[PDB]
């Protein structure tokens, strides 16, 4: 399982990108 | 913590290395906490659409 858990960081790091582009669109709102 | 558990069994922990590795049992019930965070979210964004 060890080769698959380091790649979770680019998943969750993209999940942190999901709100930051969304929250500035609330500033576009 | 499973990455903790799998590496430390590969150490064979100092004197406690089991021929188990039967995970949880509440940790398997902790896996159901994630889908119950997801089933909670699908119905409250369903109220958000209207």
């Amino acid at each position: 399982l060890s080769n698959v858990a380091g790649v979770f960081y680019i998943l969750v790091g993209g999940l942190g990108l999901a709100m930051l582009v969304a929250l500035i669109e609330f500033c576009y709102k | 913590y499973t990455q903790v558990f799998q590496v430390t069994v590969s150490l064979g922990p100092e004197d406690w290395r089991p021929h188990s590795w039967d995970y949880g049992w509440s940790f398997c019930l902790a896996w159901g906490s994630f889908t119950c965070c997801m089933a909670a979210s699908v119905t409250t964004l369903n109220s958000y659409t209207k």
